[PDB]
């Protein structure tokens, strides 16, 4: 009983939001207080720190604007293994470091509501199987 | 500032994404179905996308400006006046201001404590607004910011409000040297706060007192713990929004 007019969605670092694009643009756009959500975003998001952090705001018809943090990018979190230089390329044909099948049993419930799997089964398989894109080994 | 636009979504292009935090990047925005990464400094990024320019929603914030009340004073912009009684603060609007609930909470706060003549120490003071606001009662106040950047606005702040607070780089550390303080205000995270609260101890005269915002209502739990823990007992909280302000006495 508040009418949505947007869901922008919005990747940005922990406590080092600022008025500046993206975050000007996709608020401007919709008339929602600037200022407002950098303090509030950056107040939310001062427990982690350097992680990169999506970000939903839903926009309301009054231009009240709320928002939802999440978990963040299970990239970040696999090369928070081996968190050596810049990753690899868009065909896929670089090397950084690697790990094994013992990470995801402790990121794959971080990462759980998300995209949705009840079981634990298939949590195990989508990180092996994001650990590819980068240059990242599971033995 | 250079917008890069890519071919995907947010979670089809999940894997690429740290790589762009190694360019620079200071955010990412999904659109239609593209994703436009924002930079500093362009360089080589392998994926092929396409760059745009610089270019609007800066000045819809500092024309539609209205002073900010929070009694007993009135924040303008260099450009406006008052009519009223209330205490006008002068602050020329950018790099932190008078309108944010965090602000305003402290500014009253400020007026039920500061003694006249007392010592203040205004932590993370951005703007010097509460630097400032503390001389105009009064009192005898030292600003400091860990970015060194925001210091000549703040003393061209001062100047403008004919007050002369002292502002110096550094947090509490630096302070050390021209305290002990009978006030501390802090506009900061809870996490900062909760850090911090056995070195607010140390900044303080006995019977000193600390009023601290930028305290998110469900983060408060944090600092009233952790004050309780450095030996400050509680004198009072305020509300606004989403925000509190916490006051103690050591």
């Amino acid at each position: 009983m508040k009418k949505v007019v947007a869901v922008v969605k919005l990747q940005l670092p922990a406590g080092k939001a600022t008025p500046a694009p993206p975050v000007g643009p996709a608020l401007g756009q919709h008339g929602a207080n600037i200022m407002e959500f950098v303090k509030a975003f950056n107040a939310a998001t001062a427990n982690m720190g350097d992680a990169i952090v999506p970000v939903e705001i839903t926009i309301y018809a009054d231009r009240s604007f709320t928002f939802v943090t999440k978990t963040p990018p299970a990239s970040y979190l696999i090369r928070k293994a081996a968190g050596l230089e810049k990753g690899a390329h868009k065909p896929g044909r670089e090397k950084v470091g690697r790990i094994t099948w013992e990470q995801v049993l402790e990121i794959a419930k971080q990462k759980m509501p998300d995209l949705n799997t009840t079981d634990l089964e298939a949590a195990a398989r989508m990180i092996a199987g994001s650990a590819r894109s980068m240059g990242v080994e599971v033995v | 500032m250079w917008v890069y636009r890519l071919k995907g979504t947010l979670e089809a292009l999940d894997p690429i994404l740290p790589g762009l935090f190694d360019g620079g990047a200071r955010g990412l925005w999904e659109r239609e179905g593209e994703v436009w990464a924002f930079f500093p400094a362009p360089v080589d990024l392998p994926y092929e996308g396409v760059w745009e320019e610089v270019g609007d929603w800066l000045e819809a914030w500092r024309r539609d400006l209205k002073p900010a009340l929070a009694p007993p004073f009135v924040v303008l912009a260099p450009w406006h006046t008052w009519e009223g009684a209330e205490i006008p603060l002068v602050i020329e609007p950018g790099m932190a201001t008078g309108h944010h609930e965090t602000t305003r909470l402290a500014l009253k706060a400020l007026a039920r404590h500061l003694r006249p003549g007392d010592k203040v120490l205004d932590l993370g003071t951005g703007s010097g607004v509460l630097a400032i606001a503390a001389e105009k009662l009064g009192g005898k106040a030292l600003g400091v910011d860990i970015d060194p950047m925001v210091l000549p606005q703040a003393e061209a702040n001062a100047k403008r409000n004919g007050v002369r607070p002292r502002f110096l780089e550094g947090s509490l550390e630096a302070a050390l040297p021209f305290g002990p303080f009978d006030l501390l205000v802090a506009n900061l995270y809870a996490e900062l706060h909760a850090a911090l609260a056995p070195r607010y101890r140390e900044a303080l005269v006995p019977g000193g007192r600390a009023l601290l915002t930028g305290i998110l209502k469900d983060r408060a739990p944090l600092v009233r713990e952790a004050m309780a823990g450095a030996g400050f007992r509680p004198l009072e909280e305020a509300a606004e929004g989403e925000w509190v302000l916490l006051a103690y006495g050591r």
